[PDB]
């Protein structure tokens, strides 16, 4: 005869809300890996991809 | 769950602590079961309570 504080072992389905920014256009991956002229190891190029 | 019954032991210890606190309050305040009322007229020899 008493009161006991216990845990929970139930499961529930998943409802999700996805918020992704306004973006439409591709970004160049097919030309940085396909470029004929590649930089040397001291003077490696650095390209910001956005 | 690979670790075992740590969480149950900690919950049992905390529940025992809470029950002990309630027991301390009950044993320090419920000394008498008769709830006496103050008299409506107060003339205790000039003492002001
Ligand atoms: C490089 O070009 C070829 C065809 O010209 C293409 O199939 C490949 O996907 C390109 N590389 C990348 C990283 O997209």
């Amino acid at each position: 005869k008493g009161i006991y504080q216990t845990s929970n072992f139930r499961v529930q389905p998943t409802e999700s809300i996805v918020r992704f920014p306004n973006i439409t256009n591709l970004c160049p991956f097919g030309e940085v890996f396909n470029a004929t002229r590649f930089a040397s190891v001291y003077a490696w190029n650095r390209k910001r991809i956005s | 769950l690979q670790y075992g019954s740590f969480c149950t032991q900690l919950n049992r210890a905390l529940t025992g602590i809470a029950v002990e606190q309630d027991k301390n309050t009950q044993e320090v305040f419920a000394q008498v079961k008769q709830i006496y009322k103050t008299p409506p007229i107060k003339d205790f020899g000039g003492f002001n309570f």
